[PDB]
This record gives C-alpha cells, sequence and structure tokens, in this order.
C-alpha cells in the first residue's frame, strides 16, 4: 500500500481520492492519504470551497514514483510534485503516520468497483492525451478543451483523445457511403481498432478514461468522446463477441457509478435511447439496458 | 442554416446553388396480388434538381432496374439521389459547381452531407418553405421521358421556358411555384387553365404554353383562384 502524503491543508477544500471524498477545513491538520492500493491508477481531485468552479487534480500510479502534494499561494492551488529522493520521502511519510495524520483509502474488501471502472486504463497512455511529458502524473480540469473541440485553443493544455468523426473522409470508403454510414463496422475494426489503437483494451482504456473524466471534473470534451465511443461501437453491425461482452460490463460500473442527480447532464438522451433500443446492438448490452431503464427511466 | 420566408432573396443572387427535391425518385403503384395480399409495383421515378436563377432543370430518370433485389427502398432513394446530385457535381467544372445545394426534405441532408464529404466548401443546406415540387410530374412533357425510358438517362430542360428574357428571375421562380402549388392541388382544374384555348401553343423545347404578359396575368389570377377556393373546398369556408 502507498501514500501521497501533504505539505499542509492551507485552504478549505473538498478532496477526492477515486471515488471517495472528503472536506478538509482551512489550516486543519491534514497531511494527506494512506494505504492507496497499488496497482491501479487513480486520481485525486479538488474542489475549493470559495470556488466550486474548477474541479482539477491528478491521475497517477504509485509505481512511477513517490508523489506528494503542496498548495502554492502564487497559483492558488494544490499542486503534485515528486519526491527524488527516496529516503527524505520515507522518513517523512513515517512522521506522519505515527503522528496519524493521514485519511485512509477506505477501500471495502467485496468491492470491485474501482478495478472494473479503470480496468484497462494505463498510466502511459493518459501521458499520451494529456502532453506533459515532463511529469510522471497527469493534470485534468473541468475547463480543458479536446483537440477535436480545438478544431471547432492552447494546444499544450488540451485533451488529445482519438478523433472520431462520423461524416469525414476517415469513416467512410468512397464507394461505401451509405453502407459505411449507416454500418460502422469499416471504421469501428480496420480504421480505428486495427489501425489506431491496435487492440480492443486499447480502445476501451479511453473510453474509460474520458468517463471518469467526465464524471470528476465535469469535462464537456471527455462527456462527448465517451459517448463517441459507445456510438461507434453500437452502430457498428459486425463487433467481435469478448467485446461486447466487456462493453456490457463496462458501462454497467460507470451508470452504477454515476451521481443520480448529475445524470440529466452526463448522459445523452440520444446516444443512450439509439445504442439501447435501435442500434445493431440494442439486445446485446443486457446488463447496461437492466441498470438503465431501473435507475434512469426518465431519460428514455 | 435553413432557408425560410425571411432569406427568400438569396436564391437569385450570383452564388451558384441548386434545389434537389427527392420526392419522385422512388415511385409505386399498390395493387392487391392473386392470393388477396398487397404488393407494390415500383414506376420510373426522377430526381428534380433545378438552378433557381436560371431555370436550368437537370432532370435525372431513375429507372425501376435500379432497385431490382434491394431493401429498405424508400432508404435507399434518398442515398442514391445522395449519388447522383454528387455525379452531377463532379461533371460540372468547378466555376459552374454550386456554392450550395437546398434539399427540400431534412432526410436528404445526411445522405448528400456523406456523398459530398469530398467538397467541403458546399454548403448543404435544408428549408422550411413548403415548396411544390412534387407536382413536376404533372408537367406532360417532364411526366412523359420519365414513362418512356428503357434505361438510367439525364434529361434537360429550362423550366422558366424563355421568360428570362422578359421578367426576372425573382418572378419567374414565383410563377414557376404558383403554377406548382396549383398542379399540386387540383391537377385537373389547373391543366384545363393552361390548355383551355387551343390557339395558345407549347413551343417543341419549351414545357408551359407561349403565353403573352398579358394572359400570363390572366392565368396567374386564375391559378390564384384556384389555390384559394380549393382551399375552401378544403377547408369548408
Ligand atoms: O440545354 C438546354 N439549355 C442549356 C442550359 C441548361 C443546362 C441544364 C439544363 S438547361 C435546353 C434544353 C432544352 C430546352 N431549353 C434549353
Amino acid at each position: 500500500m502507498n501514500t501521497v502524503p501533504f505539505t499542509s491543508a492551507p485552504i478549505e477544500v473538498t478532496i477526492g481520492i477515486d471515488q471517495y471524498s472528503f472536506n478538509v477545513k482551512e489550516n486543519q491538520p491534514f497531511h494527506g492519504i494512506k494505504d492507496i492500493p497499488i496497482g491501479h491508477v487513480h486520481v485525486i481531485h479538488f474542489q475549493h470551497a470559495d470556488n466550486s468552479s474548477m474541479r482539477y487534480g491528478y491521475w497517477f500510479d504509485c509505481r512511477m514514483g513517490n508523489f506528494y502534494i503542496q498548495y502554492d499561494p502564487k497559483d492558488g492551488l494544490y499542486k503534485m510534485m515528486e519526491e527524488r529522493d527516496g529516503a527524505k520521502f520515507e522518513n517523512i511519510v513515517h512522521n506522519f503516520k505515527e503522528r496519524q495524520m493521514m485519511v485512509s483509502y477506505p477501500k471495502i474488501d467485496e468491492d470491485d468497483t474501482w478495478y472494473n471502472l479503470t480496468e484497462f486504463v494505463q498510466m502511459d497512455k493518459i501521458r499520451k492525451i494529456v502532453r506533459k511529458d515532463e511529469n510522471q502524473f497527469s493534470y485534468v480540469d473541468s475547463s480543458m478543451t479536446t483537440v477535436q473541440e480545438n478544431e471547432l485553443s492552447d494546444p499544450a493544455h488540451s485533451l488529445n483523445y482519438t478523433v472520431i468523426n462520423f461524416k469525414s473522409r476517415e469513416a467512410i470508403r468512397p464507394g461505401h457511403e451509405m453502407e459505411d454510414f449507416l454500418d460502422k463496422s469499416y471504421y469501428l475494426n480496420t480504421v480505428m481498432l486495427q489501425g489506431i489503437f491496435k487492440n480492443s483494451s486499447n480502445y476501451f482504456g479511453e473510453l474509460q478514461f474520458a468517463f471518469l473524466n467526465a464524471m470528476f471534473f465535469g469535462n464537456y470534451g471527455s462527456s462527448l468522446q465517451w459517448h463517441a465511443m459507445i456510438e461507434l461501437i453500437c452502430s457498428s453491425a459486425t463487433v467481435p463477441k469478448h467485446m461486447l461482452d466487456k462493453l456490457d460490463e463496462i458501462l454497467y460500473y460507470q451508470i452504477k457509478t454515476l451521481p443520480e442527480q448529475y445524470s440529466d447532464i452526463l448522459l445523452n438522451e440520444r446516444v443512450w435511447n439509439i445504442c439501447l433500443y435501435s442500434s445493431f446492438q440494442k439486445n446485446s448490452l443486457h446488463n447496461t439496458e437492466k441498470i438503465m431503464e431501473n435507475k434512469y427511466p426518465e431519460l428514455l | 442554416g435553413a432557408m425560410n420566408s425571411s432569406n427568400y432573396a438569396e436564391l437569385f443572387n450570383n452564388d451558384i446553388k441548386l434545389f434537389v427535391d427527392d420526392t419522385n425518385v422512388y415511385r409505386v403503384t399498390v395493387h392487391k396480388t392473386f392470393e388477396g395480399n398487397v404488393a407494390t409495383k415500383a414506376i420510373n421515378g426522377c430526381i428534380f434538381t433545378l438552378n433557381p436563377k436560371t431555370g436550368h432543370l437537370f432532370l435525372k430518370i431513375i429507372h425501376t432496374s435500379v432497385w431490382a433485389g434491394q431493401k429498405r427502398l424508400s432508404q435507399l432513394a434518398k442515398w442514391k439521389t445522395a449519388e447522383e446530385v454528387s455525379a452531377l457535381v463532379r461533371s460540372l467544372p468547378k466555376e459552374e459547381q454550386p456554392k450550395q445545394i437546398i434539399v427540400t426534405r431534412k432526410a436528404m441532408l445526411d445522405p448528400l452531407e456523406v456523398h459530398m464529404l469530398d467538397f467541403p466548401n458546399i454548403a448543404i443546406r435544408p428549408t422550411e418553405l413548403r415548396l411544390p415540387f412534387s407536382a413536376a410530374m404533372s408537367i406532360d412533357k417532364l411526366s412523359d421521358v420519365v414513362m418512356k425510358a428503357t434505361e438510367p438517362q439525364m434529361v434537360l430542360f429550362n423550366i422558366y421556358d424563355d421568360w428570362l428574357d422578359r421578367i426576372s428571375s425573382y418572378t419567374a421562380f414565383s410563377r414557376l411555384t404558383l403554377l406548382l402549388r396549383a398542379l399540386k392541388t387540383n391537377e385537373e382544374s389547373a391543366k384545363m387553365i393552361l390548355l383551355s384555348d387551343p390557339t395558345i401553343t407549347i413551343k417543341s423545347y419549351h414545357l408551359w404554353p407561349s403565353f403573352t404578359d398579358e394572359q400570363w396575368i390572366t392565368i396567374e389570377s386564375q391559378m390564384r383562384d384556384l389555390i384559394l377556393t380549393e382551399y375552401g373546398r378544403k377547408y369548408n369556408v
């Protein structure tokens, strides 16, 4: 188990670690988060008490180095940083645990939620979507735009998701206009899977990352990307069986985890009704359809 | 965006544009089978593509053979239309290509957008006008070439005959739409109005009779009467 210590908590903040969160009062004695499960990516996110505007945080993997949080009073945010002096880091963390100034990552032993929501998400791929290669962790916030959103303005601070566009020359083979537009198997299987993602694990990994960024930061362009990547699959008549079975599970857990009160903004009525009820794959998502109809029958 | 009553004069500026109507592409008769079931028999169609400024009607005839062995013909028809418009644009020199294509039904936007991805600078637009172009098969010469065709075939007419020699595009389009609206509302009465007087003839390359200016005024008045009346007879007023 690993630790993300904090130098201090100078401003009142709601801190999130994966799907958990807790309130820290201004200058409360708080020195960080312990017992973080090794072996998954993680996200530590912040919403200041004074400005619910701008959720932000840091994707990271404790295997890739020792990381800590330190408030920066010039830039006014909780910044992630790496400590390269491994002995200094252990000494500091030990001191803070002896005095018990850390909250414990609160994993229930029956619970595989975080695993099921991050199964295909890998830090090396996150770092390609969030370009900032001098750091081993990746900053995201609510306002960052996507590479396709900048096509439709700062390139260094964008999300470089894979561009999917149903009405593009990449999506449509000359001479198969109607065929390729009503049945997107070409585009999914040859262009995207064989050509760009190489396998379905990477595809699913971007999809899951897009969903989490949408949920945790209200990032609108991630929300668009997640729906896009669902719709591409659902609108393909020909999809490996194992991919459909996994997609059903993936979406099941995303729908389960979504805050009930945020459903109206994070879920696109058109995409879900199409996917569940009109698409080639309308009979293929039994778990996802059942939880959707029992939790958000309004949307449908 | 959409074309409606407020930006109506854009049709007659000097940006080349085409109207495309697909109402008459996929046409059927419905009949009883020997067993008492119902079947359709397709008949020849056409794509109605029109330059509203010049009167050029690029009429593409759709022969029934294009459906043979196909499913979901109403949906194929929209794509078949888009494929043909696209081939037409590609056949035209660059300086003759349209800057905008306005489709008369919204179900054509995505088929044409997709066929025209090669032409990002051509705007594909819908309209909120209720244009009567479906009545184009009530024009005798158009219906005759469509019905006699034994293969796919593109035919050319100026839908304004020689009118532009005396009136503007705007007025010529308004006459055309009044004649079509009347033919759509009551085909028989519309045609009686146009052909009652044997002495006004239709020239060989023209579609409508060779009316003088004064006679067009009379005709136009009689079509408006027709359209107001049928609108009573229909709504009892
Ligand atoms: O070809 C004709 N006109 C040239 C211009 C056009 C292009 C496209 C359609 S008309 C023509 C044919 C028959 C009757 N009046 C005119």
